[PDB]
């Protein structure tokens, strides 16, 4: 289905999609999410799990 | 644009911070 | 540019969620002549 | 006449971000030196930093939307 | 029943939390204001 | 299975509707379009 | 009607971001949003850390309602259909 | 160049830290190896002496002096100079607590000032402990 | 010369949403997702209730609902086309005037001639009395304007930033290269517009002090 | 062609929060530099930091009104 | 046109208005730095505070009101 | 149009007043930071206050007048 | 008669970018204390230094942005 | 018409006053801190410190040279 | 008109050579401060200084630029 | 109505001295301070603080220049 959603994104893009304000918001934002997540995220992920799980444990 | 009106959506407020409230004292450390 | 492209996957999709529906065993026997002539135009 | 009240209207205001300026400048540089005198970087040395530039260029941002306002 | 679950928050703070009746006579002498500019 | 195949091919062949027709109509509605801009004018 | 929409989000919660809870903490220590971040048809997400797939498709879900709330107001470029 | 020693017991003689934090009495301050020549009066609170090697340690002084030359040689002088694992924190409440109910007793201006010097060091030292 | 437009849809659903995205589980184990949101709540409400230290301190366990409610919807403006209920005018003026009222009421419920004895800065010169007076009953009624006005005004002015640029770039059609640095400095405005957390503590923190001084 | 007065005094109103800017950026650099000199920040050495915020960022939310009003 | 001129007359007096927030930033800062060093807050420091911040407004509170005495 | 010059005239010339004000703000500030590094405020150090106090007073009273003969 | 108002407008607006030259200038003045202090250029001083020299700079800059955005 | 322009002429000119005021006010308040550090205040301290004042004061009158030249 | 807007602007920019006079005296004064507070002027102390002044001025020597620009 | 434009032009540019004299008194004021904390007086202090200052009046008078070539 990857081909099927490559051309559901040209269709929109072709006709409902609006190219308007999208590099503003709609790629900036999700690009810097997209940072984040790559990113420290995966700290994050041990900061809640080896941090807060092995805390209470422990207690 | 400009704000104007100020009828419903200082009404709604409340309601979530009741909501809101309502859940975060569920929380507990 | 062809813009029809995405159709045909629309309409796989559309016959993927017939199945998923369960009443796709409601329809005619036609789409299924229909299908195996297609498949033979192949062959 | 009012198009030309509009652009010296935003042109005026836009002015008023200067002050903003000056003050996340100085309160950046007074990083440096509070830095130089105290080794803490990560504590609130450089967090109340933080928190003074987001205080001064909400405080430009807050002057500058007057001038979006005008022109639009 | 989601009530009783901060009943007693409620009326612990809102004894001076719940003067959002001054906040409601501002918004509708406001309104009252503008519907005489309107 | 083969249907699907053949049915995609017949989508790209379809780009001639887009092209041959629908293209040439709207660059023969181009001029038409820009001689109602320039009698606006 | 309303039951049904709270039972979805149950589900929709068990699925992503899940005593008795030790059934649902092993449901989400499994992570079956982690498995399929766009779901089973597809492979995944861009995002691929962090198991923050049911966030992300909330997080999409709400841009797509925005969306669709403001396209009344936005207008197109051109009738014929873009490069 | 690290000289810190108390009168009975020497901890740094010459050593390369080149980063040390001393409670001065006007505030705190921080050596960098390069460090503007001063002399710094102590005041009640914590040496966290940074060596030059990424460990550390923690000192909690009494009064003394902080003299750093034009050179690296900081000649730290320390009156009762100790690790804060010797000290006892729940005594250190206590003196606190105690220090504070008679910190008024004191009718003399400096009689209250010196109670306040031991408020001072007790706070100084529950914030180290 | 695309004309800024802060819609209102239908608001409810929208000021709910943020809501919806922190679940709260009956469990002794969290499930990873809310941990953090526990950790983040904790660590908040340790600095909220470090200065008061008093019998306030029941008015913070709803200080962390404003603050979380206030993160969570200026958060998800950020989102290409997300509808920020705090840029209009209207809420964040319903949440300034009650909370400033019940600080005010609450210090006035509880030792008043002392509260209203705050506006004595412990003697200050006689000449000039009536001028500070004045000066501090003003700063005091400007408050709560002050307040909703310092979150209103840029909440409104990130999306009025980003729109501008946004349109800039869309409309630079002439040399990518420009077009490219601009696109730089519209992730570099998105980044500090992250900063909005900042503006939430900014406002709870300003109104606990508010609230410590009046109680 | 009161409007257009209006336009041009509502942008000329705007530029004078720049000292408010200014202002808030001196209090929130002397507030790093005098946490960095004595570490008692907990006390009245942030309290009267948020004071001097609150009772600086007066005058150009004043001068902002001010704007307003003549703007509408 | 008047009345024009007492607009943009109005708009441009309230600026003055700026000068008050930077010098009470600044003072409030300088109490900040100061009680860094010296712990006697409730002393005559706070009392010249809080005088040099009653001078400062009551200096941008004459400016404003000799723009209202221009708009009026 | 003479009556809306001496209007916008006066309402721009007002706003020298502003420096007075930040020029006090920062000298009561550094009374403040003198004070608490010497304790000896009864002597010159509450005099040279004063004394710039009065001469950045003077400079706005000057701005003033200057406002004034342009109103009349 | 615009095109006037877009000159006007560039005008008063680039003023305010102008304004953040304090900014940095601040910043440098702050950075030279610092490392009269603790000399070390390597250190995090000149890395702070820069990082609000391009805070002062880009709050400039997007006021000259928005001073072509006067002119287009 | 311009007779008009004499007193909106005047009146942007008459800003350059507050510059003054900020710079005697911080030379006065630098004065204050100097003797607060150093008690040879009769000394070359106070000397320069009229010298700084006096130029300050010099240079804002000259710039109100030009605004009393433009009106006249 | 188009020249006596021109003008005007040309006239109105020129104001941002405050902020470059303000960011040279900062960088100055605190280079001053320094060499009272180390001997080490004549190291990168010097240096810093120049590079503040190379700048701030240069902003100012911009704002001066778009004000020639708009003149002509 | 050129006229007009010139002298309103010139009274706008003669405002970018004010910074000129805010850059002097703080420059001034340093000195002040430097030499309050240092005893070297006729040493690279002095010399500097005069560099500096004739650095800002130096930009000041240029300001007043181009204010003086668009009134002639």
């Amino acid at each position: 289905l990857g081909t099927g959603l490559i051309l559901y994104l040209l269709s929109k893009e072709i006709y409902v999609i609006t190219a308007e304000t999208f590099s503003a918001i709609s790629t900036i934002g999700v690009l810097v999410y997209i940072v984040k997540k790559y990113g420290a995220s995966i700290g994050a992920f041990a900061d809640k799990l080896n941090e807060q799980k092995i805390a209470q444990l422990e207690e | 644009d400009t704000s104007t009106w100020f009828i419903t959506i200082t009404s709604m407020i409340m309601t979530l911070f009741i909501l809101f409230q309502l859940k975060i004292s569920n929380y507990s450390y | 540019t062809p813009a029809e492209i995405p159709t045909a996957i629309q309409s796989l999709k559309k016959i993927v969620n017939s199945a998923q529906t369960g009443s796709f065993k409601q329809l005619t026997v036609k789409e299924a002549l229909l299908n195996g002539l297609v498949a033979t135009e192949v062959l | 006449i009012d198009t030309a009240a509009k652009f010296i209207g935003a042109g005026a205001a836009t002015v008023g971000v200067a002050g903003s300026g000056a003050g996340i400048g100085t309160v950046f540089g007074s990083l440096i030196i509070g830095y130089a005198r105290n080794p803490s970087l990560k504590q609130q040395l450089f967090s109340y930093a933080i928190l003074g530039f987001a205080l001064s260029e909400a405080m430009g941002l807050f002057c500058l939307m007057v001038a979006f306002l005008i022109l639009f | 029943f989601q009530f009783t679950g901060i009943k007693k928050y409620f009326n612990s703070y809102t004894l001076t939390g719940r003067m959002n009746c001054v906040l409601a006579t501002y918004g509708g002498i406001a309104l009252l204001v503008l519907y005489f500019k309107l | 299975v083969q249907v699907s195949p053949l049915i995609k091919l017949g989508r790209y062949s379809a780009l001639f509707l887009g092209v041959a027709y629908g293209a040439k109509r709207y660059n023969y509605l181009k001029p038409r379009a820009e001689e109602e801009r320039r009698i606006a004018a | 009607a309303s039951v049904v929409p709270l039972k979805d989000r149950r589900l929709l919660e068990v699925k992503l971001g899940e005593i008795l809870m030790r059934d649902f903490t092993p449901s989400g220590i499994a992570g079956a949003f982690q498995r399929g971040y766009y779901r089973y048809y597809n492979k995944y997400v861009n995002v691929k850390k962090g198991s923050v797939a049911g966030l992300s498709m909330v997080l999409a879900a709400y841009v797509v309602f925005n969306y669709c709330r403001s396209y009344k107001e936005l207008k197109h470029e051109r009738l014929r259909k873009y490069h | 160049s690290f000289t810190f020693a108390s009168p009975t017991q020497v901890f740094f003689n010459g050593a390369n830290v080149r980063q040390v934090d001393v409670p001065t009495q006007t505030g705190a301050f921080g050596i960098l190896a390069s460090h503007v020549p001063t002399l710094q009066v102590l005041r009640p609170g914590l040496v966290v002496v940074h060596a030059e090697d990424g460990t550390t340690s923690k000192y909690f002084v009494s009064s003394g002096s902080v003299t750093v030359n034009a050179d690296s040689s900081v000649q730290l002088l320390a009156e009762e100079a100790v690790t804060l694992d010797m000290l006892d924190p729940g005594v250190a409440k206590a003196n606190l607590e105690k220090a504070q109910s008679e910190l008024l007793g004191a009718a003399d201006e400096a009689s209250r000032a010196e109670i306040q010097i031991r408020i001072e060091a007790n706070e100084a030292l529950v914030k180290a402990l | 010369i695309a004309p800024t437009m802060m819609g209102l849809p239908i608001v409810t659903l929208i000021i709910m949403f943020p809501s919806l995205l922190f679940p709260t589980p009956k469990r002794l184990i969290n499930n990873r997702t809310i941990s953090i949101q526990q950790w983040l709540i904790q660590l908040t409400s340790k600095q909220m209730m470090a200065i008061h230290n008093q019998k306030g301190q029941t008015w913070s366990l709803m200080l962390m609902s404003l603050i979380m409610f206030i993160g969570s919807t200026n958060i998800l403006g950020l989102l290409p086309h997300s509808f920020t209920p705090t840029t209009q005018l209207s809420m964040n003026l319903g949440m300034a005037i009650p909370l400033w009222s019940a600080t005010v009421f609450t210090g006035f419920r509880y030792k008043t001639k002392t509260s209203l004895a705050h506006f004595l800065p412990q003697g200050t010169p006689a000449l000039l009395i009536p001028m500070l007076v004045i000066i501090e009953t003003i700063s005091l009624f400007i408050q709560p304007v002050a307040l909703a006005v310092r979150l209103t005004a840029n909440i409104t002015a990130g999306h009025l930033l980003i729109h501008l640029i946004g349109g800039a770039t869309l409309a630079l059609l002439n040399i990518n290269t420009m077009t490219a640095f601009i696109t730089f400095t519209i992730l570099i405005l998105l980044t500090i517009l992250e900063f909005a957390v900042a503006l939430i503590q900014a406002y709870v923190f300003t109104l606990l002090v508010s609230l410590y001084l009046h109680d």
